[PDB]
């Protein structure tokens, strides 16, 4: 008829870690893979809602650009290293954690002060080095709940609610989506190879699985459009 | 038609022998793909002549390349024509114009 | 003459407009050079050849 | 991959990748994202995506 | 607030003419829209239903390079008018429509007995001209329902049964789509101040509702991405 269409039912998937997906889609109409592809990359990068950081509160540094001496790391360093980590908050939306480290100083995520709400997936991240012996570091790091990524760059406006001093703004990330991307090639099924095969190749930072990550973006996007089927 | 051309076209396309060309003025008596009868005027017509063109269109013969060749007509019943008119363009020919 | 007849309908005078893929849907970082040209097949057929 | 004649390679890319990667490898002064601080090559091939 | 998403819905239909339409769909959050709008065009114009001619049937044509008395052009240029013909048929996906015809002029697409099911969406639509008094045109039309565009090389290559002589193929282009635009706007819902709308610009045949081809289109949409969400 004009309706039976065609799916991929020859579907693998290769996990190299536990955060690397692998996934391959095939037998696909001719060209539906390229929107398939777009549209669930589209989603993940700037549609994912996830919990990361938003801001840092550093005790004795008040600009980005300063210097401590404790940590042979700069600045710009350790609110790098801050926005790798990542976090699984599911109490509460925006949460703040408080750091404080002595002593030897390879200061990992391990470190943190570890609340009932807020899961840490890689405590054994790294975060500074303090190198002296008689050095301490005071941090409080502001972890909150939003969709996509959003850079520092926008946030700077609107400084009403930066006025207070110390508050070095970082970069949101709070999508949990990372080198997500699709090939198409073709692939034979009774004698016609325009039909497309797709290949999604997925990363991710550890908070959820790669295959999870998939399948809440196909949800939401099924769900977006839940209206027009009806 | 080529949309940038030269204004060599018609020039080419009359001079070739693939269109077929009016070889007196007159109105079109009867149009159709196989052939073009035309009534010349009152003043060309010669003494003791019936005073008819017919026109025989060439359809799809194939040429020295194994290509197709045909003519179609271009005028409509009724349309007045004068001498160097086409009257069917032949083939790769718009209009009395060459389109390669 | 050309930019002055381009002026006359509603065209950009330097030829050159904004694209959109059709794969992705994304405007392309530099304009492209697009318009109309004469294109000829030349009696050099694949099956013939092959 | 390597010409015999004088042991150059052969294997280059000709006029489309050397365009490609030569609009990849280069910098604007005012372009948009300058300054940004990134904290990997996934990071920057996501923000360019 | 941030987990859950807004729900878009068509929110009017604008037909600037009988094939030019507007359809806009209201709200969108952020670039939603790109990620619909792509996608539709990619749909739309892609795969659609749609009806179209397949085979001609002519008395006194013997082959699709010969020529009729008493008409003007080729039997190869009426095949390739009728392959430009749009029609709307509903009920099933075969008709057979006659055409009968005599007399000086036009022939236009309303000479055609239809029956109710079939619609002539273009009624002044050309196909040939008879200049013979004593010439009469009798066509009998093979119009069917597809997706996509598919030739006649296809066809024969299929070899059903033999074909009996004088029945003429003809290239069936069943997408009743040929144009798609899409362009995400600012929307004023609320006070939120952020959504965006979607306005997609329809330039078809006539013989599709762009409401239903919108619902059409996020129907086929819902069921391909049903195997992404069940995965494995």
């Amino acid at each position: 008829s004009v309706t039976e269409f065609l799916k991929p039912r020859l579907v693998d998937i290769e996990q190299v870690s536990s955060t690397h997906a692998k996934v391959t889609l095939e037998p696909l109409e001719r060209g539906f893979g390229h929107t398939l592809g777009n549209a669930l990359r589209r989603i993940l990068l700037s549609s994912m809602p996830g919990c990361a950081v938003t801001e840092v509160e550093i005790d004795g540094v008040l600009h980005e650009y300063s210097t401590k001496e404790g940590v042979q790391e700069d600045i710009l360093e350790i609110l790098l290293n801050l926005k790798g980590l990542a976090v699984r908050v599911q109490g509460k939306d925006e949460v703040i954690l408080t750091l404080n480290k002595s002593g030897i100083g390879p200061v990992t995520a391990a470190d943190i002060t570890h609340d009932g709400d807020v899961e840490i997936v890689k405590p054994q991240h790294v975060i500074c080095h303090l190198t002296d012996e008689n050095a301490s570091i005071s941090m409080r790091i502001k972890v909150q709940r939003g969709r996509g990524y959003v850079p520092a760059s926008t946030r700077i406006h609107s400084e009403e609610d930066e006025r207070p001093i110390g508050r070095l703004l970082v970069d949101a990330c709070y999508s949990p989506v990372e080198r997500i991307a699709y090939n198409v090639e073709a692939a034979r099924v009774e004698q016609r190879t325009d039909l497309d095969k797709l290949v999604i190749e997925m990363e991710t930072n550890g908070t959820i699985d790669p295959e999870e990550a998939i399948r809440r973006a196909a949800t939401i996007l099924a769900e977006q459009l839940e209206a027009f089927v009806d | 038609k080529p949309l940038v051309g030269t204004g060599m076209e018609r020039a080419v396309a009359v001079d070739s022998g693939v269109t077929a060309v009016a070889k007196r003025g007159g109105v079109v008596q009867y149009v159709d793909a196989s052939r073009i009868v035309i009534k010349v005027n009152e003043d060309e017509m010669y003494p003791g002549e019936a005073g008819i063109d017919i026109y025989n269109l060439t359809k799809y013969t194939r040429s020295n390349q194994n290509t197709c060749i045909n003519q179609m007509p271009c005028v409509s019943l009724g349309e007045p024509v004068e001498r160097g008119d086409v009257l069917a363009d032949g083939p790769s020919t718009d209009l009395g114009e060459l389109a390669l | 003459e050309i930019k002055e007849l381009l002026k006359l309908g509603d065209l950009p005078t330097s030829g050159q407009i904004r694209l959109y893929d059709g794969r992705t849907g994304e405007q392309f970082e530099r304009p492209v050079t697009v318009g109309y040209m004469y294109m000829l097949k030349l009696n050099h057929l694949v099956d013939d050849k092959m | 991959i390597l010409s015999p004649a004088n042991g150059e390679p052969i294997i280059v890319p000709s006029q489309d990748v050397v365009l490609g990667l030569y609009y990849m490898t280069r910098d604007c002064v005012n372009a948009k994202g300058e300054g940004m601080v990134l904290t990997g090559p996934k990071e920057a091939e996501r923000l360019y995506r």
